[PDB]
């Protein structure tokens, strides 16, 4: 069991599939790209007029603004706690797909990608791998696509071209 | 150069992803997160009081065991939401995979217990841009690019699931 891997100088094909799709950075300076919408199910709940997405390898979770995630969480039936959002464990597996519109594509996570399925009991609450964090100027307000996103989407950070590239991770 | 260098990472509970770097001569090894949301290198200092929980259980850089250490001492600060992280500039040799680079990095002498005491790793290598660097210190991948030994000016991440 390999926990993960960084490649300096290239990428490892052994750990992704298909081909990289790329997105220009908005500005050199920050590993941030334009986002064109966040879906919950097949409907666009959020980020409808464009918004920003930081691609943050040193973050555990996917984060939005407090105002965005309140809305996202509304839509998931999820409950607010001091530090996290939870659902009742038995509904984790039925929770809808969440999609991130990035460049030409939808980047879709299922519930397996964002629910910590620690139980299946209705008596027990499961955490979500998505949090509210308000990031201040310059970088923020922005979403941040942390390890929750990077686990699903193998990622290349390209300095020569100031782009970021995504491939489906081979596990 | 046609070199690509990899670094095996540890997945702790799907919440922390970190791997190994060496700092100094001979190398002092640290667990670090490679953080495209930041641009500096920080480790705990051997000067961080044992009265910091966040320091008391991680590995500390000791400049006085290192023969390639070069002193700087410029104080530098990070504003974290739970309290301030601070220390001072040092320069030494750092090895990431097969790669060796002379690098300015920050030695931390105080940080908040939360969240840092729960970090399973010791430090951080920022993989972002000089613009976001505190004190405009040249980031490590900038220094790796300047060695001109890489195949392409890119770096990639794989994160497994637990
Ligand atoms: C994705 O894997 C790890 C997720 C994860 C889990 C726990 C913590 Cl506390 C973090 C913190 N963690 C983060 O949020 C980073 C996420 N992206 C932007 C900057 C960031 O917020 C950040 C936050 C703190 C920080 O402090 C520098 C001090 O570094 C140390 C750290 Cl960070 C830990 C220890 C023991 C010693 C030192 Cl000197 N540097 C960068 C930075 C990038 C580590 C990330
Ligand atoms: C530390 O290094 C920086 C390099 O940018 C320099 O500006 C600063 O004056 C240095 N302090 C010293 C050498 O004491």
């Amino acid at each position: 069991s390999l926990g993960g891997q960084i490649v300096l100088g290239g990428s490892d094909p052994q750990h992704y599939e298909g081909n990289f799709h790329y997105i220009n950075l908005i500005k050199t300076g920050v590993w941030q790209i334009q986002m064109k919408g966040v879906s919950v199910g097949s409907s666009t709940l959020l980020c409808e007029d464009g918004c920003l997405a930081l691609v943050d390898t040193g973050a555990s979770y996917i984060s939005g603004s407090t105002s965005s995630i309140e809305k996202l969480m509304e839509a998931l039936g999820a409950k607010k706690r001091l530090f996290d959002y939870v659902v009742k464990c038995n509904e984790g597996p039925t929770l809808p797909d969440i999609s991130f519109h990035l460049g030409g594509k939808e980047y879709t996570l299922t519930s397996a990608d964002y629910v910590f399925q620690e139980s299946y009991s209705s008596k027990k609450l499961c955490t979500l791998a998505i949090h509210a964090m308000d990031i201040p100027p310059p970088t923020g307000p922005t979403w941040a696509l942390g390890a929750t996103f990077i686990r699903k989407f193998y990622t290349e950070f390209d300095r020569r071209n100031n782009r970021i590239g995504f491939a489906l991770a081979r596990h | 150069g046609n070199t690509t260098s990899s670094v095996i990472l540890t997945n702790y509970m799907d919440t922390q992803y970190y791997g190994e770097i060496g700092i100094g001569t001979p190398p002092q090894t640290f667990k670090v997160v490679f953080d495209t949301g930041s641009s500096n290198v920080w480790v705990p200092s051997s000067k961080c009081s044992r009265l910091y929980t966040a320091c008391v259980y991680h590995k500390l850089f000791d400049a006085s065991d290192s023969s390639s250490y070069k002193h700087n001492g410029t104080e530098l600060t990070l504003r974290y939401s739970t309290g301030t992280v601070s220390g001072f500039l040092s320069q030494d040799i750092i090895t990431v995979g097969g790669i060796t680079v002379t690098q300015m990095f920050g030695e931390v002498t105080e940080m908040p217990a939360l969240p840092f005491m729960l970090a399973e790793f010791d430090g951080v290598v920022g993989m972002g841009f000089i613009e976001q660097a505190i004190g405009r210190v040249t980031p490590i991948f900038d220094n790796i690019i300047s060695q001109g030994v890489l195949k392409e000016d890119v770096f990639s991440f794989y994160y497994n699931r637990d």
